[PDB]
This record gives structure tokens, C-alpha cells and sequence, in this order.
């Protein structure tokens, strides 16, 4: 039977983030903005439940669960013409004001509060579920109120159920521009750590390259949340086209994930969209400018410390296209040597062709998404680790975490989790060699 | 077809008290009479006159002195240009079947009636619960039989009741014309039941589906034993109580307890008659098991998967293969 | 379902089916076969092998279309099937596995080479065979009228395709099927280990014989495709991305 | 015979229930807001003979009673238009002011004076019967009055009359929420275990779960309990459907009830209903749904780390369908093991095939109402035994009591009961076990 996923957007980027993909979700089922099915957007062949649940008359109520510890962006969220879309029992409502204020070490604590309720909901909504194939989350780790409540979720999760599929979609901060938050550094290596101590698979989402793409890219001066928010879950919508609409090989999510993840360490993925949406087409074309970081959403740069090359590329491919092109594209690139391999390279681009949806207005025959594994993320780490190092050598900061309780007899924890980071960076630089 | 229900339920409520009776003293004189009384009584009395007069209640032979539940039977004569069809040699498999599913429904209600007798005394064992421990397994192994004679029989009329009429009514309705309306529709409802449905396998699986049947009986007259020693204990504690009447009898209720000192014998005496009463239950209990398993392996071995999955639905949850 | 438009009945076929096909026939339940079949729409003698299975799996046809497709043709299509059942059936035996958490054990570079091996395997001969083959019998029919030369249309794709796929040699032979029985031994083993453990340098000497085994195998079936087929899969390939 | 039931409407709560449910008959029969035939009510095939008594002028005045200890509701369903309805032999009016204050020992108290007040209405409108399958008592345990009434009234007809089939619609308080009167939980207690030493087979009515699907399911910020009664009548009016239709099978509330219940104390049935709404579907899909736990009006409490067999599955089904679809969505279900059964008395899901009254206005193919005999309402047993127990803990309220001199004597009463429904739970406990057979 079919597998779904739970979603779990946290703060109040997340909570955004979520709501946007859950309309991007509703456009594409073609399902009225009450959940109802359509008369006239609803008649295709095709699997329109995998991350919800179709009621009697036919409500695809969501998998959907919306933890924040700020009331505002809840409230606005339900006021919202999807509002009778989702299921109200799905959604907690914070009732400690404003919440952790952007902390991280005030979230990871107040979701020890909230630890039993949150398994409770978490567990009944599995119930329901026949075969729930893992989880999904949406979040950021910039901030500090999500960052300490996913922290404290994904230690919950995995002490809960092993068995499920973890991955994670997280909002990564904007490099374009400092938060204002100073231990925001502090936050994110802690999420970090959780991250890679206890996540499955982590996409990463930097918000410099979308700040850029946007101010930039999208030939737009404004690099409003907004817009970025709308982009990246037009991003989100191309990620889970194969799974939605059923492909032929790969429709499991386990296929997916297992191919690009050789170690149980190595779980940071970045992504690409193509085409850019503000003559003729080719197969070839369109993953070439995806091979550019022009259009790539991941504001990590090319600086040679190890030899960053691509362990496995997998593209999602929307609209028709005759394998003859791809194949030859493929044959073209690794001519060209467009993507580096390890020294014992056991995987190429593998290319995934996947039918468009009829009920949205077809405006790209080619459009198409990237997958792939470079270690070359690993210094947007270091990019935050040395951005730690600064934060950790200024001896400041730390007065936050004292006055909680969390960190205010030894702030050791913040040392493990850069090890176990820079660790990873290595491993990284390790995966060429 | 026995769509009715309430019809053939009551029409079995009347015949209880008369096919109870030796078959050599039954009158068909005023089992007509019943019959129509009940006709009136019953919804049938609500469709047209012309079916109704076409219905006729006979006397069928079927035991030499045996209880007239045997020989009730229903002719439903019709002659002439009036259904033509049938030849009399259809309606013979009709009243077949007819005493078949008459068979099943009578022993139905028998279950159903020891249940409602369980029901009933339960709520006058409570003060006594060392009947109690003997009337669980008593119920349990009831509800056992009860339940399973309830699945197979329902299994049963749904396959056989649907698939019949199902077929009959869309080929007629699609048959251009006479030929084929007689043709299909005879040939089909006498398939359905005798080959189908009768057969050497039939009878032979019939013979452990009647052995069941007599084990209801003999359940039945267990039930009524151990009912009547609730009337025994009843008793027991109403002179108990009669003769005692809180003193105000006083040398009578003080004489009375000197006697019961030794009436308490008798309370020893049903306790020693509990052993025997659930070894002889037990008893009855594996011989009922037996001869189902026994009927199972039969029939999953003989033939007719849908009756195999009927049986998976009768051995759900694995408590059958040996 | 012959050509494999719908996993998602796959997915569960496969989780119930491996509780029987382990078991001799006449051993088993037909019935549940067919209780999974209603369930999914919810959601000479070298010529037809020896590995064929006695049965598994089923469909008809009527008078009227009995006309066009012989039962050549469907025996054909199911021991391709039958095929597909035994890559995707390794494959998510593989993926399965997979799933672990946070060393000395090792081994993750061979399991990771096999399943990209397979992956590719599957993909390049799925697409390659079905994909332009059936759309140009697809085009024949439409452009032909004469029966007797939709006949030759169907044929020919039937044969073309049996030219293909798994009998790309008949005289392979079938030795990418001694690959995935070695690579389900290696998936049983580690299994076994695991859940032993939920020695090691017992482990870590099979993970090498293992892919010692591997490695022959997959030289071989390299040689048998650069020899004469096409590389085009082997195109692909380029464990190593290199020759010997 | 057609046997009768006989409706016993007691409390606010209660009275409302059992409107709402004659209302749902009324409609589903086709006839008159006054109870005479109608040209599209008497021309079908149900049978109105089982609830409703045919007159010597085409009324079918149902088999009703309506009682209370105030008569402000009696007179609010007398403004009704549906008053036409009954009969006013069939109607006592209040001659007690304000209820019983919502009080067990109050209702059971004024329940005993108004002893032959209410028999010699029961007799008649039982003799004015033939035969009488049983009885139906439409009746809230939050309510004290209507507790302390329907004890009272259970335990006499039980006494008088130990021939009928004793139903009762017990109206479960919400453990969303504490209500003012904290005595609850006793008088329910003292009500659950009449109904455990009384009752023969329970549809359990927790008022939880109903504002829960009223919120989500009937999508209200803040359902009301007109709105909920509405729907609780048209789900439990669902239930009769089968013995509306003599053409398939006996279908009789004593054998269909003796066909799960396996003892005269655990005779607790679930519920849960499809559709529900404020569209295409098969037979595999009815069950499957059922399945679920999101279409049960029936709650348990946060357990767990027990496992719970459903003892036994039983679902009605309304609508045209093909008995292939029944046949395999049984065998596809039993595959799929989406139930459990006792280990020692293995069982089925039984399935009743019925079709829609042409009077009711149909806009779907199919309706599904399940009855399974479970172990989860045990714990909410519990969460009432716990609810009792702090508060038997606190010694709370018990002035309440003390009005009425009966319990003001001891409270001994209120441990029994206690004591009972232990007994109760722990027979669920080992239910769930291969050793009930022991027990």
C-alpha cells in the first residue's frame, strides 16, 4: 500500500514555509481549497493521497502538524481559505505567549514540556496511518525557538520509532545578510548536531542563495520572505512530482533516499530547480545551467580545500522528453567531465522522467530539479563553524543559556557538537580520497 | 425463499407447539388455519391475493410417529397456464431445499431461545456462583457452536439466496423471449441447488451438519437440567428465607436452621453433582469439536472454495487445523 | 501490470509473496494470490528456459482478443515479468537492509556498488527495450489496417524485445543471475549478522569473499557485454568507473 | 408476532435524544408531523409495525413514553408540531419542579415515588401489545435526576418483567471537560453498575468524541448539543435500518444482540458510522474506513501498552450492492489482518446487506455502521473509576448524598458499585487472554 509522510512545520519560517507547500500541494491535486474534490480539477488518474488522507466525501485531509511556540503565525495560518483543508485536532496551539523568543536552548527546553503531548499527537496520527513510510520536517535552524524544538523533536522521533524514514527539509540562514541573534551561530551548530546525530537525510536550504537568487535571480530588487517562501515551495512541489504522480521506477521514497546516502553520517544534500521562473529546449541545456551556481538555491561556494566532487546526481525530470536526448546529454557531460566523480565513481547522473500535471497551466515542457551530494557544503559549515570559532572565542553570548538552565553549568555540549561537525567536514574532505 | 423472516419466524413460533407434538397426532385442519392466521398477521397479508391464494400449507410425510416438525411442509400449488413451467419436477427440488433451510432456521431459533435462557437465569445465578463457573463454560462453548452455526448458515443464504435470484432476474430480463425465459431460468434455479448444492459430497457433509444439529438438541436438554437444578437451589434458599422470616417465626425459623444444619447436605450434595455436571458438559464439548473438525477437513478437502472461505471465515483467527 | 505501470500494487504483491515463494507450489495458498490481485486495483526447451516457475501469475483474455494475442506472447510477457520481479524483488532486499544508523563493519561501498549496478541494470534495460519498442508497435498498429500485418506488427515487437532484455544473450547465460544470487546471499548473511548482533572479523572475511564474488561476476558479465551483445549499459557502468 | 420496542425518554438530555431519534423515524418512515399516512410512507416495503402501532386510522403513534421530574422539556416538545405525533396517554408531564437537581440518589428517590405512576402506563402500553421484544431507555448518566430515574425504572421492570430484551441509550458525560455537579462520576457509577447488574446489551454514547467529529467532522468552532443530538439521533436511527427490511434475513434485536454479546455483564458495544458530513465507494472501502479509529463515537483513554481485541465485528451496511463485492471485501480484510479475535473462540465480521427506504432522500451508494464488542471502553471505565476514585479520594460533595437519606446512611453503595465495575474491568482484563475460559 501507499506510504505517507507526516509534515512538521516548527517556528515561524517553518509554519510559513509549510503553510505555502500546502497550497502548492492543493493546487497540484487540483482539490478545492475546503479539501473537497473537484467537479472539474479533480478527475485524474493518478495517486492524490500520499502525504494525506481522503475523507468519506472525499476531504484529502493533510498529514499536518504545526508546531510554534508563537500564537501569531498559528492564528494567521488558520485564517486562510485552506483553513478547511487541514484537520483542526492536527494543529497544537502554543499557550506560553511568546514562546523562546528565538533561542535555542529556550525551545529545546519548553519542547521537553510539551514532549509528552507532542508523541501523544505525533503517535495518534501515525495510528491512522497503514503504512507510514517515515518523516518529514520543515523548519529553520536560524531560528532559536524552531532550532531547540526540532532539536528537541528529533531526539523525541528517534527515540520513538527506529523504523521510520527520517529526513528533513531545513531552512538553512541567510549568509546574504547576519541575524540579528548572536548565538544564532550557537543555535544552528546545535541543530547541526541534532541533524547529524540523529537525521536520516538532510536537504539543505541556505537562505543566501535564496536571498540572492531572489533580490537577483528572479529580477526582482525585493528579497522579501514572501517571494522566497513562494520559490521555495514551487522548489518543494518539483521534489515530490515522481512520488505524487506515479513514475515507473523509484516511486518508493526508500529507493530515492537510499541511492544518494552511502554512510550513516553522510546525510547533507543540496539541491537545484530548472528552469528559473521569474528559445527552443533541450535535455542537455537544462541540466547544464543547473550545473552552474547561477540557478542553484545553495549559497556554497567553490573554494578548494579537498577536490569538491559530486558523489551521485540524480535529476527529476517535469514534462516529456525522449530518452535519446538524455542519454546523450549524459554521454556529453561525462565527456565533459561536468560532474566529478570519487575515485571509484559508482553512479552517474541518473535521470527521472515524470508526466506533468494537467490541472496546472503548462508554461515548461523541460523543467527540471537537481539532486545531488557535494562536499562542497561542508564549508557553508565551515562558514558557520568559523562564524562559531568567532562566536565561541568572543566568551560571549553565553548569558542567554545561563539564565535557562539548559547551559548554565557547562556549555561542554556546544564543544561536542562542533567535534562531531568538524568531523563531518572531514569526512567530507575524506569521501575523495 | 424465506425472504420474509418475520413470517417464517412466527410461522415457527405457532408450529412449535404442535410439531413438538407425535406426527400421528397432527391435524392439517387446523394448520391451515394457523397458517392463514398467520398470513394475516404477517406482512404477506399486504401483497396481491393472486400469490396468496397460490400458497397452500401440507402435511408432508416424512416420520412414521416422529414429531410433526419433520412432516410440516408448504405445496404452493400452481397448475395450469399459471406458471406451466416446473413440470412438477422442480418444485420437487423447491420443497427440497424448502425443508433444508426449514431444518436450519428451526435449529437457528433454537439457539437463539437457549441464548435468551442464558440471558435470563443469568441474573438469577449471581447470588449462587459456584453454578456460575459451570454455567460460563455451559455459555462459552454455547456461544462457540452458536456463533458458528449463525456464520455458515448466513454464509450460506447470502451465496445461495443472491447468486440465484441475482442470475435468474437478469436473464430473464435480458432473455428476448419465451424460449429462452423458461429455458434459462428453469435450468439455472435447478442448478443452483440440486447439483450444486446436493450431491453424495452433500449428504455426506449433511450427515455431520445433522450430527451438530442433535448436538443443539442435546445441548438444549443440558440446559434444561441445569435449569432445573437453578429451580432446585432457588427453592432451597426460598424456604431458606420462608422458614425463616426474620425470627418473628422464632422456635419455627430456629427449628428450621437446626434442620437446614443438616439441609446443607444438600448443598454438598449439588456441589458433588457440579463436578459431574462439567465433566459431562466437557465432555459434549469435545465431541462437538471433534465432529466440526471433522466436517471442516471434509469439507475444505471435498470441493467448492467458496465454502472453504466460508469455513476461513468460520476459522478465523487459526483455531481449526487439527 | 504486464509491462509494469503500477509499483504501488508492487510494493505490497512483494511484501506478501516472499512469505510463499520461499515454499514449494501445492504447498502455499493460490487464494491470497488473487485476495492481493483485487487488492491493488484499490490503489525448444533452451527457447523457454529452465528457471522458469510453474506459475506466477494470471490473466485472461476473450474470444475476440484471443484473436490478436496467442499465448506465446503471454508467456513471453510473464517471464519477463517474472524477470522485473527478480531485480526489483533484490533491490528493495537491498534496500531494505540498508537502513542503519551512525564503523569497523565496513562494507557500505560494496552494498552501494551493487545497488547502483542493479539500479542501472533495471532502468537502462526497462527504458531502452519497452519504451521505443512498444511506442513503435504502438505507431504500426495505428498506421496499419491489414490484420495479418497488425499480427506481423505484434510479432515483430514481441520478438524484437525477446531479443532484448534479460535474453540480450541467450547464451549469457544468466550469469547476472548468479550475480543477484550471490548479492541475496550477501543481503541474508548481513541480516543475519545484524540481527545476531542487535564474530565481526568472521563478518568482515565474508564481506571481502563476498565481494571477491561480486567482483568476478561483474568482470565477467563485462567482458560478455563488451564482447557482443552492446556497451550501451556498459556506457552506463563507466566500483570502478574504468575497465580492468 | 411483530414485536414492539418500548422508548423511555428520561433526563433533559435524554428527552432530547429520544426526540431527535422519533423525529429520525418519523422521517425515515415518511409519514405525518401528526402520524398519519402519507401517499409516499405506506406504499414501500418498511415495516412501521415495530416501532410505531398502526391505528384504526392510518396513525402509527409510536411506541413512546415520555417522563421527567420538570416539565419545562415536556412542555418545549409539546410546542413542537411533532406533539401530533403521540398519543398524551403516551405523555406523563412533570409533576416534580427543577428535576432532581441532577442527582442520582434525587432521581432514584422521586423515581421510587412515582413507582405505580409510571407502571400502570407501562402496562398499559405494554398490553396494549401483543408481544414486545423489549425495551429502549434514552437516558444521560451526566444527568443525576435521570440517572437516580432510570436506575430506579430498570431495576423495577427487571423485577416485573424478566421477559424482554432491556436496551438503554446511555448518554456518556464528556471527559473533555468537569461539570459543576463533581458527584458525576458516582452517579454514573451507581448507573453503570444497574446497568451491569440490570442492562443486556449497551451502545456506548460518549459525549467526547461526539463534539469531536462535531468540530472536525461537522466542521463547528463550538458545536451545540441540539446540533450534536441531530446528528447522534440520525446515526443511532441508523442502527434499526435491518429490522426495517423483512426480506433478507430474521434480523431480530434479540438474536442479533445474542449473536456478539458472549456474557450478561460484558454487553458494552461500540459505534462508528460512515458517511459523514456536514463520495464514490465500494464494499472493501466501508470496513476499511471503519478500520480506522476517526469515524468511532466511542473514546478510550491514553492507553497504549495494552493490547485490546475487538471480541467481536459486526457492521450494517445500506445501499445497493453485489454480494462478490461482500464475499471479497471479507476475504481481503481477514488477508490484510486489520482485526484480532480471542485466541481460544476465534470469530468472523459479520456483515448485514440492507437497502435505502425510497422516502429517504439518498445522495450516497452506501452507509456503514459498525457494533464491535472491544476492550478499549475500559479504559474509559477507568477514567471513570479513576474520576470516582480521587474524588471518593476527596470525599467530595458527598452533602449531595446526604439529601436523601438512603446514601446519608452509607455510602456503601457507592463502593459496590466501585467494586463491580472492577470486577468488570478485570473480566475485560483476562478477556483479552486465551485464560477467560478459566475465569
Amino acid at each position: 500500500m501507499p506510504r505517507e509522510i507526516i509534515t512538521l512545520q516548527l517556528g515561524q519560517c517553518g509554519n510559513q514555509i509549510g503553510f505555502e507547500f500546502w497550497k502548492q500541494l492543493c493546487a497540484e491535486h487540483g482539490i478545492s481549497p475546503e479539501g473537497i474534490v473537484e467537479e472539474f480539477a479533480t478527475e485524474g488518474t493518478d495517486r492524490k493521497d500520499v502525504f494525506f488522507y481522503q475523507a468519506d466525501d472525499e476531504h484529502y485531509i493533510p498529514r499536518a502538524v504545526l508546531l510554534d511556540l508563537e500564537p501569531r503565525v498559528i492564528h494567521s495560518i488558520l485564517n486562510s481559505p485552506y483553513a478547511k483543508l487541514y484537520n483542526p485536532e492536527n494543529i497544537y496551539l502554543s499557550e506560553h505567549g511568546g514562546g523562546a523568543g528565538n533561542n535555542w536552548a529556550s525551545g529545546f527546553s519548553q519542547g521537553e514540556k510539551i514532549h509528552e503531548d507532542i508523541f501523544d499527537i505525533i503517535d495518534r496520527e501515525a495510528d491512522g496511518s497503514d503504512s507510514l513510510e517515515g518523516f518529514v520536517l520543515c523548519h529553520s535552524i536560524a531560528g532559536g525557538t524552531g532550532s531547540g524544538l526540532g532539536s528537541y523533536l528529533l531526539e523525541r522521533l528517534n527515540d520513538r520509532y527506529p523504523k521510520k524514514l527520517v529526513q528533513t527539509y531545513s531552512v538553512f540562514p541567510n549568509q546574504d545578510e547576519m541575524s540579528d541573534v548572536v548565538v544564532q551561530p550557537y543555535n544552528s551548530l546545535l541543530t547541526l548536531k541534532r541533524l547529524t546525530q540523529n537525521a536520516d537525510c538532510v536537504v539543505v536550504l541556505d537562505n543566501t542563495a535564496l536571498n540572492r537568487i531572489a533580490t537577483d535571480r528572479l529580477h526582482i530588487q525585493n528579497p522579501s520572505f514572501s517571494q522566497i517562501n513562494q520559490l521555495v515551495s514551487t522548489i518543494m512541489s518539483a521534489s515530490t512530482t515522481t512520488l505524487r504522480y506515479p513514475g515507473y521506477m523509484n516511486n518508493d521514497l526508500i529507493g530515492l533516499i537510499a541511492s544518494l546516502i552511502p554512510t550513516p553520517r553522510l546525510h547533507f544534500l543540496m539541491t537545484g530547480y530548472t528552469p528559473l521562473t521569474t528559445r527552443k529546449t533541450t535535455v542537455l541545456d537544462v541540466m547544464r545551467r543547473l550545473l552552474q551556481p547561477k540557478n542553484v538555491m545553495v549559497s556554497t561556494g567553490r573554494d578548494r580545500q579537498t577536490n569538491h566532487c559530486y558523489i551521485a546526481i540524480l535529476n527529476i525530470i517535469q514534462g516529456e522528453v525522449d530518452p535519446t536526448q538524455v542519454h546523450k546529454s549524459l554521454q556529453r557531460i561525462r565527456e565533459r567531465k561536468l560532474a566529478n566523480f570519487i575515485p571509484w565513481g559508482p553512479a552517474s547522473i541518473q535521470v527521472a522522467l515524470s508526466r506533468k500535471s494537467p490541472y496546472l497551466p503548462s508554461a515548461h515542457r523541460v523543467s527540471g530539479l537537481m539532486m545531488a551530494n557535494h562536499t562542497s557544503i561542508s564549508s557553508l559549515f565551515e562558514s558557520s563553524c568559523q562564524q562559531y570559532d568567532k562566536l565561541r572565542k568572543r566568551e560571549a553570548f553565553l548569558e542567554q543559556f545561563r539564565k535557562e538552565d539548559i547551559f548554565k553549568e557547562n556549555f561542554d555540549e556546544l564543544d561536542r557538537s562542533r567535534e562531531v561537525v568538524q568531523e563531518l567536514i572531514d569526512e567530507y574532505h575524506a569521501a575523495t580520497r | 425463499l424465506l425472504g420474509q423472516g418475520d413470517f417464517i419466524r412466527h410461522l415457527m413460533d405457532l408450529l412449535k407447539p404442535e410439531l413438538v407434538r407425535p406426527a400421528t397426532t397432527l391435524y392439517q385442519h387446523n394448520l391451515t388455519g394457523i397458517l392463514e392466521t398467520a398470513v394475516r398477521a404477517t406482512n404477506a397479508q399486504f401483497d396481491s391475493p393472486e400469490i396468496l391464494k397460490r400458497l397452500d400449507v401440507r402435511l408432508l410425510e416424512v416420520s412414521p410417529g416422529d414429531t410433526g416438525w419433520d412432516v410440516f411442509s408448504l405445496d404452493y400449488h400452481v397448475d395450469g397456464p399459471i406458471a406451466t413451467v416446473f413440470t412438477r419436477e422442480c418444485m420437487s427440488h423447491y420443497l427440497r431445499a424448502f425443508n433444508f433451510l426449514w431444518r436450519a432456521k428451526r435449529v437457528e431459533y433454537i439457539l437463539t431461545d437457549i441464548r435468551k435462557g442464558h440471558m435470563c437465569n443469568a441474573r438469577l445465578l449471581r447470588s449462587m456462583p459456584e453454578f456460575s463457573g459451570v454455567l460460563h463454560h455451559c455459555h462459552i462453548l454455547a456461544s462457540e457452536m452458536v456463533h458458528f452455526i449463525h456464520q455458515m448458515q448466513y454464509y450460506v443464504t447470502f451465496e445461495v439466496l443472491e447468486c440465484s435470484w441475482d442470475e435468474l432476474w437478469n436473464r430473464v430480463q435480458r432473455a428476448q423471449d419465451l424460449d429462452h425465459i423458461i429455458a434459462a431460468h428453469e435450468a439455472f434455479l435447478g442448478t443452483v441447488i440440486s447439483r450444486c448444492l446436493l450431491d453424495s459430497d452433500s449428504r455426506a457433509l449433511l450427515n455431520q451438519l445433522r450430527a451438530v444439529f442433535d448436538q443443539i438438541i442435546e445441548l438444549q436438554n443440558t440446559q434444561d437440567a441445569i435449569y432445573r437444578a437453578a429451580l432446585e437451589e432457588l427453592q432451597r434458599r426460598l424456604q431458606f428465607e420462608e422458614k425463616k422470616k426474620q425470627r418473628e417465626a422464632e422456635g419455627q425459623w430456629g427449628v428450621s436452621a437446626a434442620e437446614e444444619e443438616q439441609e446443607k447436605r444438600r448443598v454438598q450434595e449439588f456441589q458433588e453433582s457440579i463436578p459431574k455436571m462439567c465433566s459431562q458438559l466437557r465432555i459434549l464439548t469435545h465431541f462437538y469439536q471433534g465432529v466440526v473438525q471433522q466436517f471442516l477437513v471434509s469439507l475444505t478437502t471435498s470441493s467448492d472454495e467458496s465454502l472453504r472461505f466460508l469455513s476461513f471465515r468460520l476459522d478465523f483467527n487459526e483455531h481449526y487445523r487439527a | 501490470y504486464f509491462l509494469m505501470d503500477q509499483g504501488d500494487f508492487f510494493v505490497h504483491f512483494m511484501d506478501l509473496t516472499e512469505e510463499e515463494l520461499k515454499k514449494p507450489v501445492d504447498d502455499i495458498t493460490p487464494t491470497r494470490l488473487e485476495a492481493l490481485l483485487e487488492l491493488a486495483l484499490r490503489m525448444p526447451t533452451e527457447l523457454t528456459l529452465s528457471g522458469l516457475e510453474a506459475f506466477s501469475f494470471d490473466y485472461v483474455v476473450t474470444w475476440p482478443l484471443s484473436l490478436i494475442i496467442n499465448r506465446k506472447a503471454l508467456t513471453r510477457y510473464q517471464m519477463l515479468f517474472r524477470h522485473m520481479f527478480y531485480c526489483k524483488h533484490v533491490e528493495r532486499q537491498l534496500c531494505s537492509v540498508w537502513i542503519s544508523n551512525k564503523w569497523f563493519a565496513g562494507a557500505f561501498t560494496l552494498r552501494q556498488r551493487m545497488l547502483n549496478f542493479v539500479q542501472n541494470i533495471q532502468s537502462y534495460m526497462m527504458f531502452e527495450v519497452m519504451e521505443p519498442t512498444w511506442h513503435v508497435l504502438e505507431q504500426n498498429l495505428r498506421s496499419a489496417s491489414n490484420i495479418d500485418d497488425v499480427l506481423g506488427h505484434h510479432a515483430s515487437f514481441l520478438d524484437n524485445c525477446l531479443k532484448d532484455c534479460m535474453l540480450t544473450n541467450p547464451e549469457l547465460l544468466r550469469v547476472f543471475s548468479k550475480l543477484m544470487s550471490v548479492c541475496v546471499m550477501f543481503t541474508n548473511c548481513l541480516q543475519r549478522f545484524t540481527q545476531s548482533m542487535k564474530l565481526a572479523s568472521s563478518f568482515e572475511a565474508t564481506i571481502t569473499k563476498f565481494d571477491k564474488n561480486f567482483s568476478a561476476h561483474l568482470l565477467d558479465l563485462l567482458a560478455r557485454l563488451s564482447i557482443y551483445s552492446m556497451a550501451s549499459v556498459i556506457s552506463r557502468l563507466d566500483e570502478r568507473l574504468e575497465r580492468l
